[PDB]
């Protein structure tokens, strides 16, 4: 529940007027992969469904 | 005097693992011909079983900043943290790369680490990052430092995986500390050095030390 | 003071003062503390 | 379900625009490759099905 | 840190044939700061 609320904020930061803001999109993706736990128990890599 | 890693130097990528409370040191190795994938050669038992170091040596060909790498991709330096390095396999003359395939079943987000025939593309470039707060970006990389290698193309760490029963190296999102132990920096003309392949001649270039030919009765021993 | 880098060694055993390399899954607990141990090899950043 | 739907929505909006991919920009291609690795195509079809 | 930033800025315009107006203005202010740092370092050691 808490994670979804932060996800939609990043949705508005990277997508403006129907186009993707590449400056923000690249930063968010790199930040997300540096902390893989942001993807939930799934998409965890090892031991993750 | 503090040793600094420079280009054209031969190094070995060495990591550490825990096996039955024992610290086991492993070197990244690859055959090149017939098998592109990289494996781990143990070296802690070199007293009793010599490791196969002929396929563990890599040459630091280039070391560039991220912007310089981007510019050169569109078209003896000292190693600095945050730079991108190009590792060439000493034996097969191939380049260490983050392969797009994945033979592991435990990690779905991991990629195989292997050798690439050419240095083209960004899949064969790795960025060095400090493992601890002791070193910062832009500082010189010193011998014995723990490094964090990140693939430029895949944004994944050079990871040692212990999920299976064996020890395997792959490109995952979990970091792993590596040591770039130097092998040789600069060799004078002539002046035999360790790790070379040579012949031992007896007299005036007439007889040389050798074993029996193939399919011989003495089992070539 | 503040310039010399010192490695602490136990005289009787020869062990070096270093950290314990904290096990993962403990970072979520907020434990930035690293347990100090005496080890035969240690690490390169053991200087104090 | 809402978390992963929000997560997939965020990653989808982080994808580069078509004109960047057609231009062959290296950064755009790298980002799309990372996104494809995170979310396999078969899982997308399975959820829709 | 300033030198590394200037080096990165050069690589950004290395491919481009001509540096545009905004890039030149940012280069000018970076050089002005670099002049002061060099002058400050010079004042530290002179005397000598």
């Amino acid at each position: 529940c808490g994670g979804e609320r932060y996800l939609d904020f990043l949705r508005f930061a990277v997508f403006v007027n129907g186009e993707s803001v590449e400056e923000n999109a690249n930063v968010v993706v790199r930040l997300l992969i540096r902390k893989p736990e942001c993807f939930g128990p799934a998409l965890r890599g090892e031991g993750g469904s | 005097e503090v040793q600094f890693l420079r280009t054209d130097d031969e190094v070995v990528l060495q990591c550490s693992a825990t096996v039955l409370k024992e610290q086991l040191k492993l070197c990244l190795a690859a055959e090149g011909f017939g098998n592109r994938l990289c494996f781990l050669e143990p070296t802690s038992n070199a007293q009793n079983v010599p490791p196969d170091l002929a396929i563990c040596c890599f040459t630091l060909e280039q070391s560039l900043s991220v912007r310089a790498l981007q510019e050169m991709l569109a078209n003896h330096r000292t190693l600095l943290y945050g730079h991108a390095i190009l590792l060439r396999h000493a034996h097969s003359r191939m380049y260490l790369s983050c392969l797009t395939t994945s033979r592991s079943m435990t990690d779905k987000l991991a990629f195989d680490v292997g050798l690439q025939e050419d240095a083209t593309g960004e899949a064969c470039w790795w960025t060095m990052h400090p493992a601890s707060k002791q070193r910062s970006e832009g500082e010189k990389v010193r011998v014995g430092d723990d490094l964090i290698l990140v693939s430029v193309s895949s944004e994944r760490y050079l990871h040692l995986s212990t999920a299976s029963g064996e020890l395997q190296v792959d490109a995952s999102f979990m970091q792993t500390l590596w040591n770039m132990n130097p092998i040789c920096s600069c060799c004078e003309e002539g002046y035999v050095t360790g790790g070379h392949v040579l012949r031992l001649f007896h007299g005036h270039m007439d007889e040389c030390l050798t074993i029996s030919a193939a399919d011989s009765d003495d089992q070539r021993r | 003071y503040g310039e010399s880098l010192c490695f602490v060694q136990h005289v009787a055993s020869g062990l070096w003062l270093t950290y314990a390399a904290p096990d993962p899954k403990a970072l979520r607990l907020g434990v930035l503390k690293k347990k100090a141990i005496l080890h035969q090899e240690g690490h390169m950043d053991d200087a104090l | 379900m809402s978390f992963y739907a929000a997560l997939i929505d965020l990653l989808g909006r982080c994808a580069p625009e078509m004109h960047l991919i057609q231009a062959g920009k290296g950064e755009a291609l790298r980002i799309r490759a990372i996104l494809r690795s995170l979310v396999p195509l078969d899982d997308l079809v399975g959820i829709i099905s | 840190r300033l030198q590394e930033s200037i080096s990165d800025f050069y690589w950004y315009y290395s491919g481009k044939d001509v540096i545009e107006e905004q890039g030149k203005r940012n280069f000018s202010k970076a050089m002005s700061v670099a002049k002061q740092v060099f002058n400050s370092l010079t004042e530290y050691i002179q005397g000598p």
